């Protein structure tokens, strides 16, 4: 409910929706097949169709420790809880702030982590952008 | 479920590494008097709600400036500084990751009157070259 | 009710002001095979406690040496080092507080073989003095309950 | 079998108290203190000079839910561990509370140490009667 907060779409402006103000708990709804930006967030959705893509702002701490496995990876991004149907998201966009202008930082070097239930999931991009990750056919 | 990126550290680097970094500036006008709080943090939304809504508890209130313009190493530090003369604490900034759930670093800048306006800066501390300014005047409030 | 010390800052010196510090080694044997995590970190024992429970969650083990001498400055940088053959993941330590809930930060020291030991080292970063040291030996590797 | 005394136990005058682990999980801890004396728990850092015998429950916490909560509140830095202490109000006739500055350099003004005490009408700054190395002396504490 904000200009800020807009994605771009191919038809104009879609607007997010605030949830859950308090838990920072957002929502879209992409109105049609195409490519959308939120430069606000960083996040960009590649979708197939018209679909309710919800979106909540986390932080790693509850998630990442400095245990033998994770202590190796650093944070480049943002957090974020999303939740599509299936079918629908060609490919989500998630932004990182590390700079890659110089070439100081090798891009096999950079996952999407995922944390599901039975633990952290370590995700090759598909490709890395200088600013976000591109994670092809996301299982939310 | 929750997803984001991470990058996979090197021995020889750590965790200082170049990123994209973003300056906040928040002011707070109480009589005659303006605050200002400057944060130097990660370019990451999260960072920057978490900031906003602790900010704003406080009646502080974001004024947008554009950010560096050149990619920060994590870890170095940076001095701030004012044309006018101010009252700053800390005079010092580190750039560093802090999850969203915990405060942020920032420095209090009491200026008293605004007047015509009042230029801030950041230096980097080791060879004190500018690397950020921003001229904030009295529209700037709105 | 809740109830500790406070610093009262001035606007030169900031956060950076000297504290005594101490050296946490906790250490998991695997075969020949040692990893050691080493942390610098303000003499707290809420900080203590809450490293010693991460890190019996994944069965590494306290090995107690004394702490450096020396009061070491709050945001100063430090260089992990030892012998040719051990890997350091990262090498730098900075000191500072963070709070009993935040992850604390140390530094992996993996080993192939320990051998007769293996020194560790803490240098300062600005001018290269040594200013700890530590000799990790067999006879220091005790069973997991102290 | 088991020692006599640990570093997690308060040392008095008649020798070694033991500290019971009410909840280990919250860190949550009690003692009594059998008689009149000053006690040291090396472990936590804490002393308590008592006059009689008195039960002490003390908490493990963290200053984060504490510390913003007034903008004063900036100027001030974390200089030691922060505990919920609870004891009958006539016994304990000082605190010490320990802390990890450096007086050794002469870089750090004695004066600028307070003791923070959160009520709930919010924070108090008390000045301590004495700041030693490495703790600081609160004197008749009302927990």
């Amino acid at each position: 409910l904000g200009t800020d907060d807009d994605f771009w779409g191919p038809s104009g402006p879609v607007s997010t929706e605030v949830v859950d103000r308090e838990r920072n708990l957002y929502r879209v709804r992409l109105p049609m097949a195409g490519s959308y930006h939120c430069p606000s967030t960083g996040l960009h959705f590649v979708v197939t169709r018209a679909v309710t893509i919800e979106i909540g702002f986390c932080a790693w701490s509850q998630f990442l420790h400095e245990t033998p496995l994770q202590h190796s990876h650093m944070v480049a991004g943002p957090l974020f809880d999303i939740k599509a149907e299936h079918g629908a998201v060609t490919a989500v966009c998630l932004p990182h702030f590390v700079s890659l202008q110089e070439g100081k930082v090798d891009s096999s070097l950079f996952h999407v982590a995922h944390f599901q239930d039975h633990g952290m999931v370590l995700e090759t991009p598909a490709r890395v952008e200088p600013h976000f990750a591109v994670l092809e056919n996301p299982s939310f | 479920s929750p997803m984001g990126v991470l990058l996979r550290m090197i021995p020889a680097v750590g965790h200082f590494i170049p990123i994209t970094s973003i300056t906040l500036i928040y002011y707070r006008l109480y009589l005659e008097d303006i605050t200002f709080h400057l944060y130097l943090v990660p370019n990451d939304c999260t960072i920057r709600k978490a900031i906003d809504e602790e900010e704003l508890k406080f009646q502080f209130v974001r004024i947008n400036k554009p950010p560096p313009v050149d990619a920060l190493y994590v870890g170095s530090r940076y001095i701030v500084s004012s044309s006018k003369e101010v009252e700053i604490l800390p005079k010092e900034l580190e750039l560093c990751y802090r999850s969203p759930r915990e405060s942020q670093l920032f420095s209090e800048i009491y200026v008293g009157n605004i007047g015509s306006g009042i230029n801030l800066q950041l230096t980097d501390k080791k060879y004190m070259n500018l690397i950020w300014e921003a001229l904030l005047k009295p529209g700037d409030l709105r």
